[PDB]
RNA sequence: GUUAAUGUAGCUUAAUACAAAGCAAAGCACUGAAAAUGCUUAGAUGGAAUUGUCCCAUAAACA
RNA sequence: UCGGAGAAAAUCCUCCGAAUGAUUAUAACCUAGACUUACAAGUCAAAGUAAAAAUAUCUUUGACCCAGAUA
């Protein structure tokens, strides 16, 4: 009697949810299914703005909007990189291409890919963008002042499912202009196979300190062997673990499109798969010579072809 | 040809596609107790003495979109903490975040009390004119 | 007759096995598990029987239970037992069937 | 008293269901399935089958 | 002068991070009252270390 | 004969009830896998299809033969 009792419903609901959260010694579900300048700054907008009328008016009436543009970059410079790291996290890619190792986005890079010539798609993190829409290579910012930047296909292989396709990484980009980098790769465009699902496709930026022969690295142009776009990441970034560190990412997913179809034909010259979903086969328990009490569909689980036959007649 | 070799099976890693396929499965039981936790993503949504907040989590719990008051873009250009129009625009916040991260479709669990607040109906009018889908697709078997 | 646990945890469990009867509610249904109009138990994946302990929230519409869970102390909340089956196998895999 | 009677479709088509009813109420009206047309109908009652 | 001091907002040994947090408390509406529910209100790190003592503002008693 | 409570899985052991009734917005067809059980009878149910815009809750009888009723 001591304890207060809940008035309400939301307070026992909030209570519970923490609970689940907290260890307990008992099994549960859980268990199997898994600086002061900015302060100051930051005070003084927020009372100017209370003392704004016209602010308190249009709040109570209900007309009052935000500029989603300004809070966008504001996002991103003030905590944007927390919740970009989540998302590579979230879709595998530490794990797929560093083993684990996570980095922090730091540099707002920005890609966008040309549609004919008036429009051009951005590429967000996990956006969807079609093959036919990534022919031709993108345009690429970022606010720097050497860098490589670098294209993977992580689940695009088809004959090794560790290895990835490289479509194009330049290398020894100056500061900000891209049109110097050494172009180790040629752009090939995405060729995710029919039926397969949903491929990622990521951009990585890596900050260079002194610029490295990439000889070995290079590949032939033009190119269309497999055998030379397979590659590693892991043991790519670890023969250049000293002069390389990530700071830019970038994905989306992309389907099948009958552009894939050219790509097979034209250029890469080799007969397109095709790939469908196959569900295991149904569980029967084991034949019987007498089945007591079922029915006479019984028999049919457990033949093959629907057909008759006749033996020696 | 070597570049005619293929391997029989195709191993696809994607944490998502079948998900997306809507070949993937959803807890379909919790008959007895309140929400039904058959769904790929949830939304919450947290009203606090002084703060609103709103996550978009998936079934293991890890959150993968997420806007808040507390962030501080959000609150130099808001009035007040604790507003109808607040809850919209949090609403718009999260939706453009949600697009971008390409997660299209979505379940919320109203209560009662809470399903006829006037200021969640304004919040679901902010999602839904910016195309989140507040039901999922039913699984194919 | 024979209210009992059919499926004891830490056995193999096809599609459709009947796991528990009772007449009241001992145990409630977790995951991957159904509700009989009986109120038995039956599994709807296949996989691994577990029994495990959870928080019990109920639905607001019912009168019932609100009334007893907002009447509970501040300190603590109530539990109950739950049934649970962890699924064991892929729903599927993709497959080459043709080279065009 | 309950006695039960046969509730006739009025599609045109003869199926009919037999449903329980208390001597002391009207006779009895539904909605039902009607396989034969695939469709809610009415069914009325037309007869009487016995008292239990 | 020595103690004792009291030192993020009623409370918290919230936090120092990507926020100065959560809770208590308040107004109106909803008619038995209360509670619940919806819409609204007002706020603080004296200030450090270093944390899981100063430090001076302050400070009764010591004096 | 069947069901509920104690003894506690024995009894000619200690008790109460049942051979229904009320409300029903009307609850289809088809089909993996299971419980229960000497036999016979009795329970629960995914997917698919179909009507609609998914389950009616209260909670307990009788084989075969042989005669009925109508369409
Ligand atoms: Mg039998
Ligand atoms: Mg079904």
């Amino acid at each position: 009697e001591r304890l207060e009792k809940y008035r309400s419903f939301e307070r026992y609901r909030r209570r519970a949810e923490q609970e689940a959260r907290a260890p307990h010694w008992w099994r549960t579900y859980r268990e199997h299914f898994v600086r002061t300048q900015k302060l100051l700054e930051r005070k003084h907008f927020l009372r100017e703005l209370r003392a704004n009328v016209e602010e308190e008016r249009a709040a109570r009436l209900r007309t009052a909007s935000i500029p989603l543009e300004a809070v966008r970059a504001e996002w991103e410079r003030t905590c944007g990189p927390y919740h970009k790291q989540r998302l590579a996290e979230y879709y595998g890619l530490y794990r797929d291409l560093f083993h684990g190792a996570t980095f922090v986005p730091w540099v707002p890079l920005h890609v966008a890919y040309a549609v004919g010539e008036e429009d051009l798609i951005p590429v967000y993190h996990g956006n969807e963008v079609t093959p036919t829409e990534a022919s031709r290579a993108p345009e690429v910012t970022y606010e720097a002042d050497l860098w490589t930047l670098l294209f993977i296909n992580l689940d695009g292989h088809l004959l090794e499912p560790d290895a990835e396709y490289v479509h194009w990484l330049l290398t020894n980009i100056p500061s900000n202009r891209v049109a110097e980098g050494q172009e180790t790769c040629p752009y090939l465009p995405p060729f995710p196979a029919r039926g397969s699902g949903f491929h990622r496709f990521a951009f990585l930026l890596f900050k260079q300190d002194k610029p490295i022969n990439f000889s070995e690295d290079t590949r032939p142009s033009p190119c269309y062997q497999l055998a030379q776009r397979t590659f590693r990441t892991f043991d790519f970034y670890k023969r250049h673990q000293e002069a390389m560190t990530p700071a830019g990412l970038a994905f989306f997913q992309c389907r099948w499109d009958d552009s894939v179809t050219h790509t097979f034909h034209q250029l890469l010259d080799m007969r397109e798969p095709v790939f469908e979903f196959v569900r295991p086969p149904p569980y029967h328990p084991k034949q019987k010579r007498f089945p007591h009490e079922q029915p006479l569909r019984y028999l049919d689980r457990y033949r093959d072809s629907h057909e008759p036959t006749y033996g020696i007649y | 040809k070597e570049n005619e070799a293929v391997a029989p099976e195709f191993t696809n890693r994607n944490p998502r596609n079948l998900e997306l396929l809507g070949v993937a499965r959803k807890e379909r039981g919790w008959a007895t107790v309140w929400p039904n936790r058959e769904f790929w993503h949830r939304l919450r949504v947290v009203k606090t003495q002084h703060h609103v907040e709103a996550f978009v989590e998936h079934l293991n719990g890890q959150v993968v979109v997420s806007a808040s008051t507390r962030e501080w873009a959000i609150k130099k250009h808001l009035y007040s903490t604790r507003n109808v129009v607040a809850c919209e625009s949090i609403g718009r916040v999260l939706a453009q975040r949600c697009l971008e991260a390409g997660i299209n479709f979505m379940v919320y669990q109203p209560t009662p009390w809470e399903a006829s607040s006037d200021s969640i109906k304004r919040l679901q009018n902010a999602m839904t004119e910016s195309g989140v889908m507040l039901r999922e697709p039913r699984r194919i078997y | 007759k024979h209210y009992g646990i059919k499926k004891m945890e830490g056995h193999y469990v096809h599609a459709g096995n009947i796991l528990g009867t009772q007449r009241q509610f001992r145990w409630h249904p977790g995951a991957h598990v159904g509700l009989g109009r009986n109120k038995c138990l039956y599994a709807l994946e296949e996989g691994i029987v577990r029994y495990t302990k959870d928080v019990y929230v109920p639905n607001p519409k019912n009168t019932e239970a609100v009334d007893l869970v907002t009447s509970l102390p501040k300190g603590a909340v109530l539990y109950k037992t739950f049934v649970h089956v962890v699924p064991a196998k892929p729903e599927g895999t993709f497959k080459l069937v043709d080279m065009l | 008293k309950t006695i039960l009677v046969k509730l006739v479709s009025q599609a045109g088509t003869g199926f009919s269901f037999n449903h329980k009813r208390s001597r002391l109420r009207e006779k009895l009206s539904l909605l039902h399935y009607d396989p034969i047309v695939n469709k809610k109908v009415l069914f009325v009652e037309q007869k009487k089958i016995r008292s239990l």
